[PDB]
RNA sequence: AGCGUGUGCCUACCCUACGCCGGCAGGCGCGGGUAACCCGUUGAACCCCAUUCGUGAUGGGGAUCGGGGAUUGCAAUUAUUC
RNA sequence: AGGAGUGGAGCCUGCGGCUUAAUUUGACUCAACACGGGAAACCUCACCCGGCCCGGACACGGACAGGAUUGACAGAUUGAUA
């Protein structure tokens, strides 16, 4: 019943969007939900010389890769849930429900 | 001139003495060298220098038995013995005195020749 | 380019026309002479036969040794 | 044998152990997050994997 | 490449069965990752799978360390006439 | 590699890039290409060989990944559609001046 | 008087196989031997020692320069 | 303090609390964490406070070198590292 | 205008030279010299001294099922239960 999403994704408007939509998803179905907990975004970092040889001025590119979770808890059913996650994800994210 | 001891004992006390027991006797090294268990792989080529070793023919000096092992512990069963010592080019013929006990036959070999200088 | 060195060679595998004839010995009447030992591996139930050496008996692919 | 002689030296750690999962060498390897991934094809397939020059 | 000929037999049906085989770029891989019970050495595929290929029975392609390799139709009728398979059945890749 | 992978097999095909939805049971993968009748075969039997092939490499499960061979709209402004574009007008024989300026020309009347 | 084994400058000695401290003119004399020890086996270090060169692994083509 | 990292595809190899043995390096049990969940409230150094020292190549400096003890590994000698 | 230095000392390290069986090698003003993500015990390794294997597709002509070829413990031999 205390049915807990994790939105996982690289992009941030993409996951706004899913997680908006799962509050509207959660608001027009009156399920009483614990609101989208923004989790600390980790920056997956890679820094390698600019040079495939040795030879020029020591020159580092700096590769980030933000990853941003979300954490949504419902006090829903789970066919409820099977029903609401099942519609309109976009590939950005990665959606794993927690039954309990 | 006096009879030669390692740490306090004689080679005879040495010799007729189990691994487990010549292990608490010589160098750290050598303790974890032959704790790690007996010798299997190509280190099972250190069981073939134990035939190697257990081929001493009657009374002179032994013949040269040849290694590319310079990892290979001298032990007091191997004393006596006339070893080549593999420098990666050339066999070096080395007498192993009783005062080879613990180390290593590789280090014996000079491996790469002394460096005078031209100019 | 030129080394020092004479070259060495490979093993020739020294081929026999008709190797089966020497395992058997043929009877004047229907029946046979077995003259070498076959082999008691599980591998190989009693058709593959051991090497018949001059000091002991071998099999090859088993690799089972019998000394006297 | 030559079957206990041809594979039979340890490939268990080292730079003789683990090569790029593209180039097959044994040099400049990103093994963080489990890339194992030569820098130079790191540096060509970035923008494929995820990776952004931002900051 | 001598191999023993139930390998080969084992590699083919494979190649025939489904339309398409991969495998790794790996000569010390004692055994291929699919065709695994069967005890085929990965080299016996590489070997096998270029060796359908000089002859132009099969298509190569080599992405990072992986060979793919299509059976294409000259493959397909040397492989329903190498095994003695009936001309009725087809590869995984003809059927929809 | 999936990328990497169908540059090299798909080239001559017009190729142009992926996009892979992760999809619950199924992987919805979609090959955004030029000529999708040259990429599907002959009655979608390189469909079937690439899907194969996906299966077979990649550890995917039985018919759990199913490849899909869409059409690029205006590919005037896909940028590697028209790099592999000249790329085979050069290899065909074509002289160099004449393919640049037949590329360049093609991609400003494309509206770019 | 109670001072441990792992605490002396010669623990575990080669001829004698004694835990013992060693003090100013038998140490001159006991590292004497110990460079006259692996001197006379002609072992890989007593020989660095004979040429006066550093021996516990060190490099010798920028630093040792006397 | 603040950035991080942390159990792998092939690939073995993670970060470690806590409890016992050991001076120490370290060992043996058992836990937690695939991570804002555990290590972690990251009890970091400099700094801060109180002893000893006393212008001396000195308790500055820690090179070189002898002897010993542990760990990683298939293997350390040309001293792996501690 | 100054601050901390570097250049002097020891050592770590890279380069030239010398040496060596080999001391693998690229780069030599800024824009070579803790640079090749290059901290190499093995692997890496390209260098040196030895010794294995074919992993010489396919096509053609011979050898060949009256067997073309694979592999193989001893004892030698070797570094090796190559």
């Amino acid at each position: 019943h205390r049915i807990r999403i994790t939105l996982t994704s690289r992009n941030v408007k993409s996951l706004e969007k899913v997680c908006a939509d799962l509050i509207r998803g959660a608001k027009e179905k009156n399920l009483k939900v614990k609101g989208p907990v923004r989790m600390p975004t980790k920056t997956l970092r890679i820094t390698t010389r600019k040079t495939p040889c040795g030879e020029g001025s020591k020159t580092w590119d700096r590769f980030q890769m933000r990853i941003h979770k979300r954490l949504i808890d419902l006090h829903s059913p789970s066919e409820i849930v099977k029903q609401i996650t099942s519609i309109s994800i976009e590939p950005g994210v990665e959606v794993e429900v927690t039954i309990a | 001139f006096r009879k030669f001891t390692y740490r306090g004992v004689d080679l005879d006390q040495l010799l007729d003495m189990s691994y487990e027991q010549l292990m608490q006797l010589y160098s750290a090294r050598q303790r974890r060298r032959l704790s790690r268990g007996l010798r299997r792989k190509q280190h099972s080529l250190l069981k073939r220098l134990r035939k190697a070793k257990k081929e001493a023919p009657p009374m002179e000096k032994p013949e040269v038995v040849k290694t590319h092992l310079r990892d290979m512990i001298i032990l007091p069963e191997m004393v006596g013995s006339m070893v080549g010592v593999y420098n990666g080019k050339t066999f070096n013929q080395v007498e192993i005195k009783p005062e080879m006990i613990g180390h290593y036959l590789g280090e014996f070999s000079i491996t790469y020749k002394p460096v005078k200088h031209g100019r | 380019k030129s080394y020092t060195t004479p070259k060495k060679n490979k093993h020739k595998r020294k081929k026999v026309k008709l190797a089966v004839l020497k395992y058997y010995k043929v009877d004047e009447n229907g029946k046979i002479s077995r003259l070498r030992r076959e082999c008691p591996s599980d591998e190989c139930g009693a058709g593959v036969f051991m090497a018949s050496h001059f000091d002991r008996h071998y099999c090859g692919k088993c690799c089972l040794t019998y000394c006297f | 044998g030559h079957q206990q002689l041809y594979w039979s030296h340890p490939r268990k750690f080292g730079q003789g152990s683990r090569s790029c999962r593209v180039c097959s060498n044994r040099h400049g390897l990103i093994r963080k997050y489990g890339l194992n991934m030569c820098r130079q094809c790191f540096r060509q397939y970035a923008k494929d994997i995820g990776f952004i020059k931002l900051d | 490449m001598l191999m023993p000929k139930k390998n080969r037999i084992a590699i083919y049906e494979l190649l025939f069965k489904e339309g398409v085989m991969v495998a790794k770029k790996d000569v010390h891989m004692p055994k291929h990752p699919e065709l695994a019970d069967k005890n085929v050495p990965n080299l016996h595929v590489m070997k096998a799978m270029q060796s359908l290929k000089s002859r132009g029975y099969v298509k190569e392609q080599f992405a990072w360390r992986h060979f793919y390799w299509y059976l294409t139709n000259e493959g397909i009728q040397y492989l329903r006439d190498y095994l003695h398979l009936p001309p009725e059945i087809v590869p995984a890749t003809l059927r929809r | 590699e999936l990328n990497e992978f169908l540059t090299r097999e798909l080239a001559e095909d017009g190729y142009s890039g992926v996009e892979v939805r992760v999809t619950p049971t199924r992987t919805e993968i979609i090959i955004l290409a030029t000529r999708t009748q040259n990429v599907l075969g002959e009655k979608g039997r390189r469909i079937r060989e690439l899907t194969a092939v996906v299966q077979k490499r990649f550890g995917f499960p039985e018919g759990s990944v199913e490849l899909y061979a869409e059409k690029v709209a205006t590919r005037g402004l896909c940028a590697i559609a028209q790099a592999e574009s000249l790329r085979y007008k050069l290899l065909g024989g074509l002289a160099v001046r004449r393919a640049c300026y037949g590329v360049l020309r093609f991609i400003m009347e494309s509206g770019a | 008087y109670k001072i441990p084994d792992w605490f002396l400058n010669r623990q575990k000695d080669v001829k004698d196989g004694k835990y013992s401290q060693v003090l100013a003119n038998g140490l001159d004399n006991k590292l004497r031997e110990d460079l006259e020890r692996l001197k006379k086996i002609r072992a890989h270090r007593g020989l660095r020692h004979f040429w006066g060169l550093r021996v516990r692994g060190q490099h010798t083509k920028t630093t040792g320069r006397r």
